[PDB]
This record gives structure tokens, sequence and C-alpha cells, in this order.
RNA sequence: CCGACUUACCAACCCGAUGCAAACUGCGAAUACCGGAGAAUGUUAUCACGGGAGACACACGGCGGGUGCUAACGUCCGUC
RNA sequence: UCCUCCUAAAGAGUAACGGAGGAGCACGAAGGUUGGCUAAUCCUGGUCGGACAUCAGGAGGUUAGUGCAAUGGCAUAAGCC
RNA sequence: UGCCUGGCGGCCGUAGCGCGGUGGUCCCACCUGACCCCAUGCCGAACUCAGAAGUGAAACGCCGUAGCGCCGAUGGUAGUGUGGGGUCUCCCCAUGCGAGAGUAGGGAACUGCCAGGCAU
């Protein structure tokens, strides 16, 4: 198999546990060079907030994209993003990475912003 | 590597008797000492010796003109 | 590694000149290789499997991967899960410090060597071929040995083809025949 | 004569043989032998005409036998009840619906295919027709 | 050259279509090209003994329809499982 | 040693054509059954509880079948 | 006495001294959970090594596996670590 | 507002295979290094981390192409509910329903949200 379907085969049970409990979930998506997040409604067919390195609004504060760093930085920045919009409350989707790292860097930024999950 | 698992592993100099001096790694302490290396090697001259064995006429004549 | 930096500045670039490939990504590279001894004996005495494992260590320098048997097979008596044999598989630094050794001193003391076999090819570019007897390498001590035995090398590479494979080993001057 | 070499089971139902055949076109050769009635045609019934027309043709040409009797049928012996199980299995047969091409030839004149099928006719218990092969 | 003469059809299924063949009438359809099918029925002892000549299914033949005529190639045939029957044909034009 | 020729024969896999299957299915009805809405018709024709039972040897005919010999006014099921 | 398939007529049920096979257990891991992984078979190249062991590559795509019959399931695997 | 790229979906072969072409400013992939966070029943292959000199070779998008897969009429046929009939192992008639296979033909998917680059 190649890498990005082998991810995806890893991905796919936890995605589909979420939209049976119909939680609002936070999608996080990694690259060597980036990172993304995504918050998509119980559908799963709208965005409701993102978040990316991509985003000139955040690369301009960074050393490097495709470090820890960076990761800490969007995860601060989508929880504020986020609970601007009132949207406290969500179930984190590691969408096949390891919860290592950059995800967790992410991730425990966002609990830090206070994002509940 | 896992840290515990695996043999010392080092570097060693060779020697050759041909005068090929040379740098390796090895699971050894002990200097090299090679009787022959891929420099000094015949495999590229040693061939000649099977083909000296196709000659026949070349024998007998010996024998004919003595 | 010596042998890595002479691919760098050599062989990749006279196999450019040789096959006019467009991209320096399209030249042919090592990816790993790897050492296999069927013990097969293990079947009886487990210190065989284990003097044996010993020897890959020492030629290797890694602890090998036992082997187990992929399925029982009456014919030889192994059920499945018994050990039948083990494997190292090399890669980076190790790889290429293996594979100076192995052209430069190694199979020089191969026995009546008049060079390898250059149609050794699976049909895509990887190498194997076999040696007969451990003592080919200096890291066994001949005063020591219990018993003879040989190995399997295999050299995997990104090659399409057993020309372009070939080539590639013979830039290092590879000994074939 | 003509049985399975192997089988999955043994014995079978009695079953039905309603409707009209499949493979009613001369396939192979030029003429043909058509069944038009309905029944069964025995392993023996299948070889004897199989021998009549061979003869006819003294071996010339070829000929298809484009059934096969994979059906077995049981009987039991006689002076025995009822019950007490399905009887042992005896002979084999094939389901024969009308319009079932049985024989194929070719290789030979028309005149002498048509002997020779009327000869081998005659051993069979369905009553037949001969036909040709069709452009289309 | 081959030349049919034929109707359209004013009822179709299974019950109005053995009625004809025992009218000695059977029936056939016309499609390809751009307009739609035509159902047609045809006068069966004709057709049978034209289709008896091997040109039939090669040569272009032509079905005069109620006033038109139109040039068409034999497509398909169903025959009758036993007798020397047609129960159908297909024709597409050409 | 390796191995060549030839065949009075057989010949798996794969490819093209042709059939068969209760215990085969990449297809698939008519009916029947479950639920919902609506009109008319029907002596509530429905369900629950309580008093009294009798019956638990069935037969033939049609249709769908197993068994038998697509034998039986045979035998065992489904439905009328 | 119990389980699976057909008979059984596309809901359920449905007999015969009708046609075919199994059970009278096993497992503190062969259970729970988290993380990861993906088969048979065949063809090439390789010490002993052979039609068949371990190794590398390719084709194939579940034709494998399921503690024990058969049926229905299983890749999000219910299979393997 | 147009073109391209990434993510999350609708849908689940007209959407998948094969063959040919094509892309690197962004993005993506390969890629560079590994003492460290982590990992190998052995091995930075995988997983992970720190990076940005190359390459679009592979992969992945995009475009073309009916060698396949796939879709697929009309008409006919088979079967069948109800009523009737026969030469009654199986058929026919009136009426209602009506396949499967094959044929003509179609077909190299379409589409929603968010984000980025390029053009306006
Ligand atoms: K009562
Ligand atoms: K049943
Ligand atoms: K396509
Ligand atoms: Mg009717
Ligand atoms: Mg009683
Ligand atoms: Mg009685
Ligand atoms: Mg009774
Ligand atoms: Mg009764
Ligand atoms: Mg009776
Ligand atoms: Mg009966
Ligand atoms: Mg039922
Ligand atoms: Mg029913
Ligand atoms: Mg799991
Ligand atoms: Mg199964
Ligand atoms: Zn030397």
């Amino acid at each position: 198999m190649d890498k990005k379907s082998a991810r995806i085969r890893r991905a796919t049970r936890a995605r589909r546990k979420l939209q049976e409990l119909g939680a609002t979930r936070l999608v996080v998506h990694r690259t060597p060079r980036h990172i993304y997040a995504q918050v998509i409604a119980p559908n799963g067919s709208e965005v409701l907030v993102a978040a990316s390195t991509v985003e000139k609004a955040i690369a301009e504060q960074l050393k490097y994209t495709g470090n820890k760093d960076a990761a800490a930085a969007v995860g601060k920045a989508v929880a504020e993003r986020a609970l601007e919009k009132g949207i406290k409350d969500v179930s984190f989707d590691r969408s096949g990475f390891q919860y290592h790292g950059r995800v967790q860097a992410l991730a425990d930024a966002a609990r830090e912003a206070g994002l509940q999950f | 590597m896992k840290k515990d698992i695996h043999p010392k592993y080092e570097e060693i100099t060779a020697s050759c008797s041909c005068g090929n001096v040379m740098k390796i790694r090895s699971t050894v302490g002990h200097d090299l000492n090679l009787d022959v290396c891929s420099k000094c090697h015949p495999f590229f001259t040693g061939k000649q010796r099977d083909v000296a064995t196709g000659g026949r006429v070349d024998r007998f004549n010996k024998r004919f003109n003595i | 590694a010596k042998l890595h930096d002479y691919y760098k500045d050599e062989v990749v670039k006279k196999l450019m000149t040789e096959f006019n490939y467009n991209s320096v990504m399209q030249v042919p590279r090592v990816e790993k290789i790897t050492l296999n001894m069927g013990v097969g004996e293990a079947i009886a005495d487990k210190k065989l499997l284990d003097n044996a494992a010993a020897d890959l260590a020492a030629i290797s320098g890694q602890k090998p991967l036992i082997t187990k048997a992929r399925k029982s097979v009456a014919g030889f008596k192994i059920r499945q899960g018994y050990p039948i044999g083990c494997k190292v598989t090399l890669r980076g630094e190790r790889m290429w410090e293996f594979f100076e050794r192995l052209i430069t001193i190694a199979v020089p003391r191969i026995r009546d060597f008049r060079g390898l076999s250059a149609k050794s090819f699976d049909g895509r570019g990887n190498y194997s071929m076999g040696v007969r007897e451990q003592i080919i390498f200096p890291e066994i001590d001949y005063d020591k040995v219990d018993r003879v035995r040989g190995l399997d090398i295999t050299i995997t590479t990104t090659a399409k083809s057993d020309e372009e494979g070939r080539a590639l080993l013979a830039a290092f001057d590879f000994p074939f025949r | 004569m003509l049985q399975p070499k192997r089988t999955k089971f043994r014995k079978m139902h009695k079953g039905r043989n309603r409707g009209l055949a499949q493979g009613t076109d001369v396939s192979f050769g030029s003429f043909g032998l058509k069944a038009v009635g309905r029944g069964r045609l025995t392993a023996r019934q299948i070889e004897a005409a199989r021998r009549a027309m061979t003869r006819a043709v003294k071996r010339q040409g070829k000929i298809w036998i484009r059934v096969f009797p994979d059906k077995p049928i049981t009987e039991k012996p006689l002076a025995v009840r009822m019950g007490k199980g399905k009887g042992n299995v005896e002979y084999w047969v094939a389901l024969i619906q009308p319009g079932k091409v049985l024989y194929e030839m070719d290789g030979v004149p028309e005149e002498l295919a048509r002997e020779a099928f009327k000869l081998a006719a005659a051993k069979l218990p369905i009553k037949t027709t001969f036909v040709t092969k069709t452009v289309m | 050259m081959f030349t049919i003469n034929a109707e359209v059809r004013k009822e179709q299924g299974k019950g109005a279509s053995r009625r004809l063949r025992a009218a000695n009438k059977f029936p056939a359809i016309i499609y390809g090209g751009k307009e739609a099918p035509l159902a047609i029925e045809l006068d069966h002892d004709k057709v049978m003994n034209m289709q008896a000549k091997a040109e039939f299914y090669s040569e272009v033949l032509t079905i005069v329809v109620d006033g038109k005529e139109i040039k068409v190639k034999a497509q398909d045939v169903q025959r009758h499982p036993y007798k020397p029957k047609l129960q159908h044909i297909d024709f597409v034009r050409a």
C-alpha cells in the first residue's frame, strides 16, 4: 500500500464511531511542511472553523512551519476561533496519525486554550 | 539501533601484504592482516591457467620433432 | 560510508551519461541488503539456531531476527511457528559498510573464485548470491567454528531491469565473472 | 458408458421436466438430430444410438454427443416394502425437453447423414427430427 | 432484391402476439438509427421462404410499411424451438 | 550426468464455443405476507375475560412437492 | 436429547424407517481495551535445500483465516501481532 | 469571478482497470539528517523528530484514448395470479403482471463546504 491509503485505513474506525455518536469533531491533518486543523459540523459536510500554517497570519509568527512550535500555534489559534463561535466541546479525531509529537502539541495546546475534549 | 542488544562494532585498520592499507568497521578488535584483497587478487589475470589446457598439436609436434 | 560517497560522486554521474536518464532521481539506488541463514537443523538442536545466529551477528554487527515456519510442512517435519532460520536486513550506513567489506575483503577469500555469475538477477534488478562457508568473513575465528554453514546475500535496488541493475553493480567493480 | 467421474452427492430428487430446451441450434456439425418429444434418455440408450450411426458412416466424419446423463436414478430391489430409506442408484439419465439437439455430424453427404440418424433414432424413446445448420 | 410488406402492430404483448401466429402472421421490430423503434407484423409464409436464401441475412432488405419503405438488415431471428417456423425478427435500419 | 527424437495414448492451467444442479448464484418475477391512508359494504364480522364443551382415526379432488416405478382408490407434507 | 443445510412452495412454521454432516466441549487467554498489521496460490533469483522449509521481488486480490460440523457473516475486519 | 492544489463529505463502477501525454511559483510527494521526543520480535523500511539542496523518476492530480469492466432500451420469449378447456408425466384460451440472457446504444463520472496560490 501507499502511505496515504494505509493512514486512511487507520483513520476509518474512529471516524465512523464519531459519526454514529454525532459529535462535532476537530480534524487534524499533518504534512512534513505544514499542519492543519478543521472543526466539522455533525453532518461532516460543512466546516465551522479552520486553521492552518498556510495562513500568512500564522506563518508570519513562526521560525518554521513543520515543527511542534507551529503546531502549538494552530492549536491555540483554532481553539480561539472556535470559542468565538461558541463551539466549546469537540471530539478529537487524530485522522490516523499517532497521538504524538506535533499532533499532541496541537491537541494539548487547544485544551489549554479552553476547548473541552 | 536498540542500544542494548547489538554486539560491539568498531573501526579497525586492515593491511594486505600487497601493501594495500585500509580502514573498516568490524565486530573485532584485531587489526586485519590480509593475504589477499580485491586489488591484488589474481582473478583479472589468472584465467590463462585453463586456456593452456586446450592445446594438443603444439604438444605432439615436440615428439614429432624429436 | 566510503562507498556511499563514491556513489554520489561517480556512479550516479556515469550512469546518467550511460542510460541518459533525465533526472538524478531516476538513477538506480541500493535500498537494503538482507542476509539469510536457513538453519533448518533447528528442528533438532536449538543450540544450532543460536550458534548460527551468533555468526550472523558477527558478520553483520546486529542481532538477527529468528524466522518462524510460515506453515507446517510434513515433508520436513516442521510445524507452524517452529524456528527455521534467521535473517538480518541492513540499511543506511551499516549497509554500505558491509557492502564495502563484502567486495573488498570477503569475496576474494572464496575458494577458486573466478567471479560471480552475471545472470543471478530476479528480472527486476535485485541480485542474490550464496556463500558456501562462513570463513570468507574474518570476523569468524577459524579456530572456534563448530560447523560449516553458509548464508544467502540479497541486494535489493530501485533498478527497473537487470541491465540497469547489472550496470549499477559493475560500477562498483562488483566482481562479476 | 457416460457417467460423471465423480459427483458432490449420490442421490437426487425426482424433480419435474417442464419447459423447452436450451441448445436448440446446430453448433459444431452441419447436420443434427433434434428432440421433438419429452422424456429421459438413459446412458445405455445414448450409447446404443451412438454405435448405430458410427457404423452407418463407417467411422468417417465426426460426431458430437450434445446430451450427457448426469442425473442418478434409484430403484428398490424386488419383494421389498415401502420405506426403510431411499433405494440404491441404478443408472444415469439426461432429461430431454423439446428442441434439444441430441447429436451433430459433419464430414459426410447429407443423403448419408439422414440415413445414419434414421438408424440412431430407432433406438431412442423420444421422437426426433433431422435439422441443418442455418446461416444465423 | 428482396422486398417485404408489413403492417404496424395495433396491440402488443403475450396474448396479442400468439393470436398473430395463429393467423399465419408473426411480429417484428425495426429499430436503430435515430427514430424510435417501429413495431410491425409480417406474413409468415412469404418471409419464411425468403429467409431460406443465404442472401437474406447478408444483403440489404427493404420493407414497405403502410406507404413508406425502409431499408434494413436482418439483425436477429427467434425460431420456433422445433417446428420450421419464425417467432420474431429484429431489423436494424440501414 | 545433462538429454534428443517419436507416439498405437492421456493431458491440468489458460483461451473460444455448448450444456446440467434440492443441498451452485455476479440475476430475478407473479403471488403471499407486514405496516399506513381512503371510500363503500358487512346483523361487531374483531379483541379480552368468564361458564360449558366436543375433538386430537380423517377421505377424495385441484395446484406445489418428498418417497414409490412422475405405479396404486399407495404413503407423507403445504394450500384451497 | 441438542446444532447446521436441503426437502420448505422468495415473511414465520411445516411430515416421512426422506437426502447430507456434527455435539454431550475448549480457553485466566483463545476474555477486556489501546496501538499496529493484512491472505491463499503461482512464477522468477539465491549455501546445504530436494515438487514442498528460511530469504528478495513480482503476479494475484481473500480463491485465505475463523479452537471443533455446516450455514450466514467479517477489511471499520469478527483474521494476525 | 475564472484556473489549479489540499482537507471533510454526498454518491458507490456511465464513477473501476489498461494505454499515451503532462505538472513543481504555491501545494503535495519523493527527499536531507537523527545525538534528541519516539520506534525496530533485527533495521529511522514503518512510526517519530529536526529540516529544505535536489527531483517531479516513483506516487498523486489533470488531459486524451472504447482493449476490457460497467450501464442499457424497444420488441419478443420464459414464468405466473384469477376463470375456463384439453390429447391431462404436460399444455391451451380470456384477462392482469411480466423477467433473465441478448441487441441498438451509452460510457474515459458529477457535486457541496472550507482553505491556499495564480489571474481579475
Ligand atoms: K370459552
Ligand atoms: K425453508
Ligand atoms: K472508465
Ligand atoms: Mg395468458
Ligand atoms: Mg392421539
Ligand atoms: Mg387408523
Ligand atoms: Mg392423528
Ligand atoms: Mg392429512
Ligand atoms: Mg389415500
Ligand atoms: Mg405423491
Ligand atoms: Mg420460509
Ligand atoms: Mg411462502
Ligand atoms: Mg484494533
Ligand atoms: Mg465462510
Ligand atoms: Zn592485496
